[PDB]
């Protein structure tokens, strides 16, 4: 099983739909390793076509919480939500893939029938959300807020390099490279 | 001189305590040796089999810049303080690691 | 598995809808606690979007029967039933993440098709359900119930700093190197 | 699990409907506790909506037969034949929770297409399981006969309280001190 | 598991609707218990609602061919299929709850769409089927079979005193005292 | 796990609709019996209607190959294919319980469609498995093959004692 | 489980379509009976009513990669896809059951919508399916590959007997 | 199971279409197959009908990353995606079975209902996936890019022995040596 030795190595591995299930099972993972040595860095490895709100909330709350520094690496392309988990690692320890996509957009959602004071309502509440995930956006990056809220109005995709210029990420990964050995 | 003292049960140490503190040793007899005048050393190799080793598991950008020293003096400290009590290390005035 | 270790360390999951079988989980969990260890803390995380009433209060009932204390944290979001089982831990236990939400309203149900009595009847029914919904608010929170009664009449959602002036929590716990 | 351990100390959960599968289980385990040790009692925690009237007799057949005393509670709710399973405990051990209801009603049935006589066989049974039911509630219960039979026409709800005054527990639960 | 400390004792436990799947665990479950222990008697529970006919008969079959005496339990109910299979036990060890039923009527029965020599065929083999299950009720019973051909018509439901007085079981339990 | 104990001594059970998925499953089981001992005998438990005729010819190369005895026991009913099964295992040891039934008709097929010779040849093909049928059926049975082409023409169904006149069984187990 | 106790005796079943999901598994039994005895021959043994034709090539490579002798034996049937791989074993080895069918017919495709030149290819492409399976036909049996050719116009139903005829199979086997 | 042992002589199989739970299990097994021994090199053994671009692309950095050579085996078929892992393995050890087809062709995308702002920057990223296709076909092979333009404009379908001119495969295997 890699997965298990994956683990026993301290790297979480999130490489589906950002749900309930999957945000539940990051954090207790994320405890259980912080709680064996809050020493050692935890790996995170994103291939998450995005997912829902609360979970990318509470997946970076628990990121924040918890002592050791985290090693984010992006891995085949970060849609939606797993964009901002990459974004939220360690600084100076967020890498990507050579052949790897960011994409970020505004939060997309969808109510269903009531009358005007509940959409009214839920209206807010998703601005609100969209004002948070902008908020997110800019402490964890370079670019002003503003060039953010522009940015996030439609899909962009940046590539590795892109990301790195946009300050997403902050090394892009080659090939394997040998320590020094230097005695 | 203790020889491999990581060969041994992790409870024969539990008797250096009075001496690496106290200076002291009782038999069974009730007579009281002193080791005030004594030098103690430990000889091991715990943490050291990770020498010949490359890189760690998972993705990595560049690579360490620590060369084997400090590596490896971590891991011994990390050994060390896996296998010893705490209150035996307190007690121990210098650890030196081979290069 | 991550949940067998923290259900060693008195740690209970709810992130999934409450129905029976996660009340029958929740309370039989309670329970094991409760007998391995009887005066030593529980820690309950909510992760829930809601669920109906019966479960709730089933689940209210062996938090409250349980003597030792629980201590709720609020991780994702706590809507309906999830708030007031957040808001029954015990005073000064009650904790939710930076950015959280809480989301109360009043509750909503569904009648098939029948005759004017039974209707009349599951109307007293849903009237108690509601009255019996503002009481256990007011109960563990700071709130007057007439304030109670209007907040809860449409969607009510509540940040971490609202919910603490709100009376539902008590600390908003930052991170942890900064205590 | 806690299953497992709650069986070590004889405890039994029902909180799905009734049914075949769950009143063959529950046949198991009863049979089994009571083999193992005869002496102990028996704890049966009901979380039911309702179900069968069929299983109803039979798991209330197996409880009578079961000579050890059998502690029955309601914790979350108990419809129909749930109520007569807690009404079926053993008496001076039925407990409720407090923010807990207890739900009856008579029975509700649907027969398929046939002719008149097939019909009125049917609803001979029918009417046999009714009176069978309210003659079981009274048997269980404080109240005369004719109070239930005119009660159960319709549904009927009751807290914890309500139901201790009704006769269908003992005790109402409060706290641990 | 219950069930499996169940068998260890010698008990066969069949609530579920006979198939072709049941009747094949039935046979291996009784040649199984023949095999360890062809002397001790075996017990069997019935809670069905009914079942298929040609498993009826190999199920019939298998547990008259066995030495040990099969003791049939009856729960709940035993419609059509299972009343057959409750009344073929070994004399004297026929045993119904106090509120168990039991249904009997003839066999039910549909075909496909065919030419009128194949629906003769088929009519033929369902004639023959009922005269064999009648057959089947008089050899087990203290019942005229001219008395169950005229009763198997429609359906009809006895209750344990009644399946006792028809002969089908042999006595009621009541409690374990 | 009762199957197991049974397979464990000798026993192999066909209680299923007849398919490629049973077919393989009985090859796989006894091979692996015939593997463990080739001198003992293996006995076949029939509770199932026909099926696919493939499979039955597979099935009764399968136990015609094999060096080890195979005994048959009917239980229930033994339908098309189910009835060649049955008369298809070593004589002497072909047996049925009192009860059970026999059935016995002409093959069916059902075909998609196509151009004319595709048709014809599947009708060609089609009446050489009904004669690989009356074949089998008659090289195990004492019954004329004349007798067996008018009588599969339509359903026939028999009983025990039907089925032992009929040449298909040997003995009528009643009790031990 | 009688597959691997088969499987130690170094019997491998086919009995199930010939998609990608069974060409793997088939493979990497091939390559882990090679590795455990090279050797010893390998039993195959055909009940598939067909499959995919990259499958087939698969397969055919993995069998003819190897030493170990591939032992094919025939139940039931063998059609298309099968026919070729109960064809494609070493001389001597290919055996079958006496009342077994062996279907040969051109293969078949199904094709979506799409313009002209993609159909031209894909046209092409089952076109070159067609030689290629002719060719391994042709050099897997003793007739001509202008008879091969003319018979896999239309589906072609050969029993044991007929397939020796034919030369894709070297004897018949009844009974050990 | 076969499969463990291949596992463990450091071979693996991508038998499915490429998705992301199948690259994901496939870059954790080459990542564990790097830890264990970082120089034998490691098998993969194409039988895939392509799958999706960026599985297609993190697969391929994570076999670029790795230390040890990879050795890459067309087993079957290999189309799509499925020809772009081929052809990326070490130099030298790029080999497929004699008869076997390789694939390829321009990627097939479908975009769901839009504006038109939206549906041009699809565009542009399908340009941009398709770009990046090219040139990764052009440096892991010595075909000219501008004809591997011209050529997977439709479907490009090469046998073995053409897909070792094409640049893509260098030799052929036939029989174990």
């Amino acid at each position: 099983d890699p997965y298990a030795k994956l683990f026993e190595e301290r790297v979480i591995f999130l490489g589906v739909q950002i749900d309930d299930a999957s945000a539940n099972d990051v954090m207790a993972q994320l405890l259980c390793l912080e709680s064996m040595d809050p020493d050692r860095d935890i790996s995170v490895y994103i291939n998450s076509p995005g997912g829902s709100f609360t979970a990318l909330t509470a997946i970076y709350d628990t990121m924040q919480y918890v002592k050791p520094d985290v090693q984010t690496v992006c891995m085949g392309q970060a849609a939606a939500a797993a964009a901002v988990l990459l974004a939220a690692g360690t600084p100076g320890k967020r890498m990507a893939l050579p052949n790897a996509r960011v994409l970020i957009h505004q939060p997309y959602s969808e109510t269903g029938r009531g009358q005007v004071s509940d959409l009214e309502i839920a209206a807010n509440e998703i601005l609100r959300m969209r004002s948070q995930l902008e908020d997110m956006l800019a402490k964890h990056s370079t670019t002003p807020v503003e060039k953010i809220r522009e940015d996030i109005e439609r899909d962009k995709i940046l590539t590795a390099e892109d990301a790195l210029s946009y300050g997403l990420i902050d090394q892009v990964i080659s090939t394997r490279k040998m320590d020094n050995s230097s005695l | 001189l203790f020889d491999a003292v990581e060969k041994a049960h992790p409870d024969i140490f539990n008797s250096l305590l009075q001496i690496l503190e106290d200076g002291r040793l009782t038999d069974s007899q009730g007579r009281v040796v002193d080791f005030k005048n004594t030098v103690i050393i430990m000889t091991t190799n715990l943490g050291t089999r990770d020498i010949s080793k490359g890189f760690n598991l998972g993705f990595a950008a560049q690579g360490d810049t620590k060369s084997n020293y400090e590596r490896m003096k971590n891991k011994v400290s990390d050994e060390l303080k896996q296998h010893f009590r705490p209150e035996f290390l307190n007690r121990v005035d210098d650890v030196v690691v081979f290069p």
